[PDB]
């Protein structure tokens, strides 16, 4: 009857690294290999009462008593130097290839059927649109999450590393290439073709992505943030902790991968929000809602089951979404 | 004393068992209640009990903790108490013994029926002896009583030929004269149950936690407690502990192993005292072991002299432990780079750097090898003695009396031993 | 759950929870009147006794520091 | 039971995954029975061919590391495990928990025989080294130190020195060799003394309670801690008889049919970890077998220590 | 009657050590004795629910409510440094002799018959094929596992250590040597001869295996993950824990041994997988299915019993499989 496999693990294609962020000067970004790393510092904040009260303690006496005793805490903070106006963020991306092949599959017939489905997808529509959208998400600095919102000018330089040397170099104005439209550009089409060759398994692709953004002299930068379980008094009320590798502020690799995956413009809701990250059940953490509800027949699992088991091939956009989920990888499969 | 009252007790217990199984099952159809009341209220239930006993066994050393696919012979044996001193085992277990049950996990009702204390003590000793009170309350006929007695007594005996499975452990022990014995050991479930009870009382008992709360408020208490650090949990059943034994069902795995660990089981790192002036007070001084040793020396410096001989002896092996840890600390610095002492710096403890880095003499054939050979630096012992004088309590009462004289004498002995250790470092 | 009151102290939970590992969690914060003392992220399967035992040590060290700070002066 | 004519220092042996489950009640360092059995296997494999006897082992534990982890919210510890192969039906097998640890030890082997005069000391020391380099010590492989900075050579020293000064210097230099470590000794007499003290403290106290008290951290109210003379670990002291001695062919599923099989159970004793400078002679650290098969008591211990 | 032994065991021949992981730059692989180790770090990940729903959690309100609860985890991660692109994996391998000798066995006639069977095998063709396949598994970087997947170039250097020095040195290109085909090469034949001489000897032959994989600058490496049972504790734990020996990421010894054992290409099912690890009942953990089932006459126990008791010698490939199981070891014997 060809039921789906209980173990259907997939490995992650498009492996990023932790994005180390450094600082320097604009028009000095060509020779930016010696730029000092952005360091995570500690500073003291004093917070006031600025949240909603629970209708019990809205009386003036208790509010004034709470205001008379503000809370003190220490936060990790990352800023540019006062004589440095631009931020350099550098990471390496590796395109693997072999997306349809699962890492673990306990059902052989299901694995063969899934491989046939991915193969006929590749024969019909190869990794051309998906690689194009990944090339867009590399060209604009979407991996600069909050470092891009108010930047004066953002420039992204992508170098193809063959045998330790730059085989081909790209240069993009990341503010001209928007975060909303997947347009056509010749250099960006060459980058898309290289990513396509990486995804198709026809070659080894390793890209070194460097982004320069003018934020301002001494302005705050936004690395990745760690979770804090206990605050206490032994630690000096550490409320926020930023991510660093070796005394150098950094962005998590999974945040970079999420920024690359923001290619999904085919969800049933309106695209006024724009692209979203490719996830099962189309979820957005900031929006608190799930596009591609399982009640509708447009989530990843139902589309994959219809495509593979009942041979119901969805629309080409939904096929792109399913193959992007396969590229993303997961612990797909039931118990 | 009377068989009538024992019959009354056993009928009562099967009555709570009957009403409990009727309430738990809640049989409203399928004629389950009639079958339950027609099979668990008379001597037929004793026949089923005799049937179920043959599948179960009371043991004290079981084999099933060793690989659960192993089918071997479980034993109910208490070893004899040896004449050799200073060793523990199952032979200490006397009246504080709990018997394990091995077999099916659904027939354990006959175990709690057989371990009853009706008139003051267990049924096992009653059925072993020819007691008039027993051997008649369970059977009207003599032959039925005899067969039930043999059935209920054979549960403590070894069933089948003695066998230890392949997955069980068998360890050769060399005999004194040209021989070996095979020594297949069994898991002492009685010992681990007794130690589990003791440790549970020490870590979660009411008096123990009351003592912990007394210490938390830094107040007095008539008794103290124990801490038991670095305990390890070894579970036997992954999800079905009852497939091993009933005692392993009471404690779901949880062997609660004790930490037989060496002192170097938490080796942190090795670091070079680069920009500091004297290692014993600056880098050697804040390792946790020597910090504990100097705090114990601080506490023992101001102490009564009622047991002064034992106190001085304890302080003698105390300062011996500090000097031993100093020697160990130099030995673990010996694994660093050969020439860390030649690094630039205003304060690098050049007087003690001859002893801190012996290996510099290899690269420096004429710069520092001959100096270390000819000088033979033993003023490092004097500097460490000065550090210890800085680390002892500044009590003028000891200094005026002969207590400081004895302390200085034992310090002189330990430092001359330490200096003799550092003397022959060039060999 | 609900706030735990221990004398002058209060352990109030966060209104919204979170998932640490695969288990639901809430942040429990300890107060001494208006002074926030410590915050702990605790499993939802904890009862009130376990939440109280998590902050018992901080309460005990507060008590010790209060006894040593405001100890009456001694005449000899 | 005998005085060795020489001491054989097996150098720093890196042991990969040693059985950290020493006894049914203790974990951590492997049992001394493992080391004594390894030395007896060395004698059985190469000691006979060299016309020597290898009895007695000194354990120093230059480095220890157990594959353990502490779960969040618990103060106890658990053992990291291995993924065993699947069953014949493709399902995960039942997990049997075993503790595996990394060691670095150097062993002092007691040597006595005519092969010491028959063969050079360096030759027999070497041949014992490459014999031990293909063996196991506590269930784990032995790492043979390839392509590091420099290997540690084996060194055999005859105890019959030319003078007392020469013997003392040789003992101190051998102690300097195995310096970053702690010698392991047994404290049966100390355990009995503490048990008598505990019995005068309160009666009907077993030696198990004395062994537990000597290892646990005791807190006493005025809040101090009862100090311990040394490290004082609890160690398995051997095996005690649990069944009558069967014939070699009686027991089903035995290891062989040429050796009698007797069921036993662990004996738990007291041990101590101490620096090698605090021993008079390095031969006092040697662990020996003491079988006495008439009453069971299949024991290993280190006599002649104090 | 030659009854089979009740207790049967074989010592693990061909046992490797833990694969120490260290990092450096390519074209500096020769001076890699001082390469800094790869350290296991900590980072926080915030994901979203992406597993299959059980038809009762598919309500949109419950799905949105469950997404509104953040999913936080702490994972162990191992990365190459941001200026090093080459991962160096080094371990030591002991090829023990007395390969066919059981460690424990009851019946002495069974001893003689089994040793006679192994003697017939060794003087018929010996360990020529088995050591060839083991040398192939050493020559290709199969012990890197996921580290071998997306590497630009992999080179394996194998040194024979006789006393304290390199008696004979090898150098291989791991990506050129296939993971499923066992060809013949001169250096590979020399390595196979050395391994077979070690298996047939009375002592042991020591090899150190050093593999350099050009993963990428600052990419994420894959040490062996540690198996820790949660055991139903109420606190949330770290989801991923990596293995390290002394502040240095490592791969488990049994993982390397399973990589070396992947020589079995004679199982009754088709070689779509290729070689599999030599195990009784042909189990594959990644495929969740045990080939060489006892219902067919190709499992290790039935093949051995037919070979030694009834003298029914199997095919040469099945003899190789049985002797490879003898190399692997195991606790055998019925009650």
């Amino acid at each position: 009857i060809l039921s789906t496999a209980s173990v259907l693990a997939f490995e992650r294609k498009l492996d990023p690294s932790d994005a180390l962020m450094s600082a320097g000067a604009w028009a000095q970004r060509d020779a930016s290999q010696e730029w000092p790393a952005v360091t995570v510092r500690e500073k003291s904040v004093r917070g006031t009462i600025s949240n909603r009260l629970k209708t019990k303690d809205r009386d003036p006496a208790k509010l004034d008593a709470s205001i008379q005793s503000p809370n003190l805490q220490t936060v990790d903070v990352a800023n540019l130097p006062s004589d440095a106006d631009t931020l350099k963020v550098r990471f390496t991306l590796r395109v693997l290839g072999g997306a349809g092949t699962p890492s673990a599959c306990n059902d052989a017939a299901y694995r063969d059927k899934l491989l046939q489905t991915v193969a006929t997808y590749v024969n019909d529509q190869g990794f051309a649109e998906l690689a194009r959208r990944y090339a867009h998400n590399l060209a604009n600095a979407r991996f600069l999450w909050r470092n891009r919102v108010g930047a004066e000018a953002v420039e992204v330089r992508i170098n193809h590393i063959r045998q330790g040397e730059v085989a081909r170099a790209w240069r993009f104005d990341a503010l001209a290439i928007g975060l909303r439209d997947f347009k056509a550009d010749a250099e960006l089409d060459a980058l898309a073709e290289l990513i396509a060759s990486g995804l198709s398994g026809s070659g080894h692709v390793l890209l070194e992505v460097v982004a320069f953004a003018r934020i301002g002299d001494g302005q705050e930068v936004f690395p990745s943030q760690e979770l804090i379980l206990d605050k206490g008094d032994k630690k000096g009320q550490k409320s926020k902790t930023l991510y660093s590798v070796r005394d150098a502020a950094a962005i998590h690799s999974q945040k970079i991968g999420n920024a690359l995956r923001t290619i999904d413009t085919w969800y049933p809701d309106e695209d006024g929000l724009g692209p979203i990250a490719v996830e099962p059940y189309g979820s957005v953490t900031s929006q608190g809602k799930a596009y591609r509800q399982p009640k509708q027949k447009l989530d990843f699992y139902t589309l994959l089951d219809n495509w593979v088991l009942r041979d119901e091939a969805p629309a080409v956009e939904q096929q792109h979404y399913v193959i992007a989920n396969l590229i993303r990888g997961g612990v797909f499969g039931e118990a | 004393p009377t068989w009538q009252e024992l019959r009354q007790f056993i009928e009562s217990f099967i009555q709570e068992r009957l009403q409990g199984k009727l309430d738990k099952l809640q049989p409203d159809e399928d004629d389950k209640r009639q079958t339950l009341l027609a099979t668990h209220r008379r001597e037929a239930w004793l026949a089923d009990a005799a049937r179920r006993v043959g599948q179960l066994q009371l043991v004290t050393h079981t084999l099933k903790p060793i690989h659960p696919d192993a089918r071997g012979s479980n034993l109910h044996s208490l070893p004899q108490a040896p004449g050799q001193p200073g060793l523990a085992g199952s032979h200490e277990l006397g009246d504080r013994l709990v018997s394990d049950v091995v077999g099916n996990a659904a027939a354990l009702d006959v175990f709690k029926f057989l371990s009853l204390q009706y008139q003051g003590k267990n049924l096992l000793n009653w059925l072993t002896e020819d007691s008039a009170e027993a051997l008649q309350a369970l059977s009207d006929n003599a032959e039925q009583a005899r067969e039930w007695r043999q059935a209920f007594i054979g549960i403590t005996t070894v069933k089948g030929a003695p066998a230890s499975h392949s997955l069980a452990k068998q360890l050769y022990f060399p005999l004194p004269g040209s021989g070996y014995h095979l020594l297949a050991p069994l898991f002492p479930t009685s010992l681990v149950h007794h130690v589990h009870a003791l440790l549970r009382e020490a870590r979660f008992g009411d008096a123990a936690k009351a003592a912990r709360e007394a210490r938390s408020r830094q107040e007095s208490w008539p008794h103290g407690f124990s801490e038991y650090p670095n305990l390890a949990i070894q579970k036997f059943g992954g999800t079905k502990p009852q497939n091993i034994s009933q005692l392993n069902n009471e404690r779901r795995g949880e062997n609660w192993l004790l930490p037989s660990l060496p002192p170097n089981w938490q080796r942190q790192n090795v670091n070079a005292p680069m920009r500091h002036s004297s290692v014993f007070e600056h880098d050697f001084g804040r390792t946790p072991e020597v910090s504990r040793l100097t705090r114990t020396l601080q506490r023992f410096l101001a102490k009564t002299v009622h047991n002064n001989l034992a106190i001085r002896q304890r302080r003698a092996q105390l300062v011996a432990q500090i000097c031993d840890e100093a020697l160990q600390y130099a030995a673990r610095l010996r694994e660093l780079e050969p020439g860390w002492s030649a690094t630039p710096g205003c304060q690098l403890h050049d007087a003690e750097q001859l002893w801190l880095d012996p290996l510099r003499a290899q690269t420096d054939e004429t710069f520092l090898q001959r100096r270390l050979r000819g000088d033979w630096p033993a003023e490092v012992g004097n500097r460490f003695a000065n550090w210890l004088n800085r680390a002892v309590s500044s009590d003028s009462q000891i200094l005026g009396s002969p207590e400081a004289a004895q302390w200085s004498q034992e310090l002189s002995k330990e430092l001359t031993m330490f200096k003799e250790i550092l003397e022959d470092e060039r060999d | 759950m609900n706030a735990i009151h221990i004398g002058p102290f209060s352990i109030t939970p966060a209104a919204r929870g979170l998932h640490y590992g695969g288990l639901p969690h809430h942040q429990w914060t300890l107060y001494y009147g208006p002074r926030e003392m410590a915050i702990k992220t605790l499993p939802d399967s904890y009862t009130s006794s376990e939440v109280r035992d998590e902050f018992s040590d901080i309460i005990a060290e507060f008590v010790i520091d209060a006894r040593h700070r405001y100890a009456p002066d001694v005449l000899e | 039971v005998t005085d060795p004519e020489a001491l054989l220092l097996l150098p720093r042996l890196s042991i990969q995954n040693a059985n950290a489950i020493s006894s049914p009640l203790t974990w951590g360092f492997p049992s001394p029975g493992a080391f004594t059995g390894f030395v007896h296997a060395l004698q059985r494999r190469v000691g006979i061919s060299l016309d020597i006897e290898l009895d007695g082992v000194g354990i120093v534990c230059h480095r220890f590391e157990a594959q353990i982890s502490q779960p969040a919210g618990k103060r106890t510890k658990v053992f990291n495990l291995t993924r065993n192969p699947l069953n014949r039906d493709g399902s995960t097998a039942a997990i049997v928990e075993e503790g595996r640890a990394h060691l670095e030890v150097s062993l002092l082997l007691g040597v006595h025989g005519d092969g010491l005069d028959d063969h050079p000391a360096q030759e027999i020391a070497r041949q014992v080294q490459e014999q031990a380099g293909a063996m196991r010590l506590a269930g784990g492989s032995i790492l043979p130190w390839c392509n590091e900075r420099f290997p540690a050579p084996n060194a055999e020293l005859l105890m019959l020195g030319g003078s007392d000064e020469q013997r003392r210097k040789n003992q101190r230099r051998l102690t300097r060799r195995l310096l970053p470590g702690f010698a392991l000794v047994s404290r049966e007499a100390l355990l009995q003394q503490h048990l008598e003290t505990l019995r005068t403290t309160l009666p009907e106290a077993t030696t198990l309670d004395a062994l537990l008290d000597l290892c646990r951290i005791n807190f006493e109210p005025p809040w101090q801690v009862r100090d311990k003379p040394g490290w004082l670990v609890p160690i398995p002291a051997g095996y005690n008889a649990l069944s009558p001695l069967y014939l070699p062919g009686e027991v089903r599923n035995a290891r062989d049919r040429e050796t009698p099989l007797r069921f036993v159970e662990n004996l738990f004793g007291l041990g101590e970890w101490l620096s090698p400078h605090r021993v008079a002679a390095l031969s006092d650290l040697l662990w020996y077998h003491h079988a006495e098969p008439d009453k069971g008591l299949y024991r290993w211990s280190t006599p002649r220590f104090v």
